């Protein structure tokens, strides 16, 4: 008997579950259709405060109103500065919003840094101590410098030729030190309409504060820092006014890494704005032998590799030079069908890639 | 004695419970028509900013002008992301459709769809150069087996 | 050549955003790029960096049994 | 004109670009037909 009450039983409790399935569909409907009724309010910063309760909004590129808040909000978090909604159909204040994060900046801090720690920059060692000591412990440690009582540096500059480690020294300050990290580059901040990268520079520098730590992290910094087209200096005494408000409590630090700090209009320069410069000069002969040996460190590789002599070969190399160097042994490997790697094949791409940095007219850099 | 104890019981439940899956789909129905019904497409394409909660979105509007909805509407909180293009009511601005981003008609047009049809074959004395060309773009493409295997960085 | 010559500061905005977005900070894999130009002599230092371009590949003047499978 | 959605092929959903007053989601009149209209195309726009 117990086949037919079960098939009833377990139909019953099937029918049951889909019940509560197209429950669940008939609620989504519902509510959906209830959300429908709803309608969007009118985003707006606001002004003074002519009273306590008339109000002076400013609708998000729009006109400046007089308005009040709605009957039960709070009056004093009502200050010059707040995002707020507005009901558009009287304007009257409602819902006072955090601030902005503005997308632009949401992909400028959500952005893949990668994996790179300190073991994998080579030869920098010296620059990596001061990066770290700027940047990361003046964050990590601020009850030294409030005891100490030393303000401290605002921020660095890097610069050196293109393909030495900055732009890898910022990954791994990324990569490393658990905060929000501000990642720019600095044509991204450009933008054609009227006054709209001030307005992206000041939100960054506002979002920077809102989720402290952060790094600001502007790179190509020539882009909109070059020596004194209207825009980008009407944007750069922004950023310079953004700067120079830095009070000494923020957990905030910025680094800008460029390759023609020669072209870097003279008011970064100044003392209290980026202090602290870094030259990151093209890797010595033992700081070309550790980037090899990073770089070409997980190549499945047969026999003995020398390394000196490659450093030898390789006068005047970038990291980039040296991590090629790497790849077009590999490549050539490939093209031997070879499952492994040896010197002879370091040998043709350590020449290969000199053959490559003869076209590479380097100019003589000079710095700041 | 046995199969007598529930005879008036399994064969009544099921029946009302029916009825009532029956009546509560006839309902989702007429609700999702009137969703249909409000759903007509002139919608105002438009960039998302933050979510917030008291799950809820802030949109600007290919206007410039900048909304807070107290509900987002027709899509769900985890779809969206800031920086998205979502189509809104053309009045009440709730959004009710999540749309593919379009980045410019330029970069579309800097794809290539004819596929021209030169052969390598056409192509005299470069064969170094075209061996390179191909070693570089092609077998990353093709394979990255050969470097994953040797651990390098395709060019 | 970044300082050129000056107004052409756009150009050099738009090249600087092509530079960081071929290596710097995020990478970008899977998306294989090819370019070509005559006077190699003008270019950066920059985009003419081992990162970026890591082949360079010189195309010659064609030589007798290249011009002959050329006709 | 932008974008066609074309979600199905049986609702195409272009997205139109009118210069310097906004950009919309619409569909064709029962007039035009789904092979006229191309991406881009410059396409004219009912007022309401
Ligand atoms: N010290 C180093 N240790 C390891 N790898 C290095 C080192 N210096 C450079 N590299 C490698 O060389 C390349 C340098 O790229 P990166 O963008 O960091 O250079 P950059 O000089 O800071 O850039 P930019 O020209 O954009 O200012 C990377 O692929 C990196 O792995
Ligand atoms: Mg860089």
């Amino acid at each position: 008997k117990l086949l037919e009450h079960k098939e009833i039983d377990g139909r019953l409790k099937e029918l049951r579950e889909q019940l509560k399935e197209l429950t669940k569909q008939y609620e989504k409907s519902e509510n959906d259709l209830k959300a429908l009724q709803s309608v969007g309010q009118i985003v707006g910063e606001v002004l003074k405060q002519l009273t306590e309760e008339k109000f002076i909004v400013k609708a998000t590129n729009g006109p400046r109103y007089v308005v009040g808040c709605r009957r039960q909000l709070d009056k004093s978090k009502l200050k010059p500065g707040t995002r707020v909604a507005l009901d558009m159909t009287t304007l009257t204040i409602m819902r006072y919003l955090p601030r902005e994060v503005d997308p632009l900046v949401y992909n400028m801090s959500h952005e893949d840094p990668g994996n790179v720690s300190y073991s994998e920059i080579g030869g920098l060692s010296e620059q990596i101590r001061e990066l770290r000591e700027v940047i990361e412990l003046p964050l990590t440690n601020p009850e030294l410098f409030q005891r100490v009582g030393i303000i401290p540096p605002k921020g660095c500059l890097l610069y050196g030729p293109p393909g030495t480690g900055k732009t890898l020294l910022a990954r791994a300050v990324a990569s490393q030190l658990d905060c929000n990290f501000l990642k720019v580059v600095s044509s991204s901040i450009v933008d054609k309409y009227i006054g709209e990268s001030a307005r992206l520079i000041r939100e960054m520098f506002n979002y920077a504060r809102d989720h402290q730590p952060c790094i600001i992290f502007m790179d190509e910094i020539d882009a909109i820092g070059g020596r004194r087209d209207r825009e980008i200096q009407r944007t750069l005494m922004e950023l310079l006014n953004q700067m120079d408000g830095f009070d000494t409590l923020h957990r905030v630090k910025m680094i800008m890494a460029t390759n023609r700090p020669d072209t870097l209009d003279p008011a970064l320069l100044r003392p209290g704005r980026l202090d602290r410069k870094i030259h990151i000069d093209l890797p010595n002969e033992q700081a070309r032998l550790d980037i090899l040996k990073i770089h070409a460190g997980p190549i499945t590789k047969h026999g003995e590799i020398d390394y000196e002599a490659i450093v030898k070969l390789s006068d005047g190399f970038n990291g980039a030079d040296l991590r090629n160097v790497c790849t077009e042994a590999g490549m050539f490997a490939i093209r031997a069908d070879h499952d492994f790697v040896v010197q002879e094949d370091f040998m043709k791409a350590v020449r290969k890639v000199a053959d490559s940095k003869k076209l590479e007219s380097k100019l003589d850099y000079k710095p700041v | 004695r046995l199969l007598d104890s529930e005879i008036k019981i399994m064969k009544s439940e099921v029946l009302r419970v029916t009825h009532e899956l029956q009546a509560m789909k006839d309902k989702i129905k007429e609700n999702s028509e009137k969703i249909k019904v409000n759903k007509t497409l002139p919608y105002l394409v438009s960039n998302v900013i933050e979510l917030l909660d008291v799950k809820c979105a802030v949109i600007k509007t290919s206007t410039r002008q900048t909304y807070f909805l107290p509900v987002i509407g027709l899509v769900d909180a985890e779809k969206l992301k800031p920086g998205d293009l979502v189509g809104v009511n053309k009045d009440s601005y709730l959004i009710l459709e999540t749309l593919p981003t379009e980045y410019d008609s330029r970069v579309k047009a800097m794809e290539v769809d004819e596929r021209p049809t030169e052969q390598y074959s056409d192509i005299g004395g470069l064969d170094k150069q075209i061996q390179e060309l191909v070693e570089a773009i092609v077998l990353p493409m093709n394979h990255k087996e050969k470097f994953e295997n040797l651990g390098i960085q395709p060019p | 050549k970044r300082f050129d010559s000056a107004g052409d500061r756009e150009v050099q905005r738009t090249m600087l955003e092509l530079l960081n977005q071929l290596d710097g900070f995020q990478p970008n894999t899977q998306v294989k790029v090819i370019a070509a130009t005559n006077r190699v002599d003008i270019l950066d230092p920059a985009l003419l960096r081992s990162g970026r371009l890591d082949r360079k590949i010189e195309f010659p003047m064609p030589n007798e049994e290249a011009r002959a499978r050329i006709m | 004109c932008t974008k066609i959605i074309n979600a199905d092929s049986e609702d195409p959903k272009y997205i139109i670009n009118v210069k310097q007053f906004a950009k919309f989601v619409v569909d064709l009149s029962d007039q035009v037909a789904p092979t006229d209209i191309e991406e881009g195309m410059r396409v004219g726009v009912d007022r309401n």
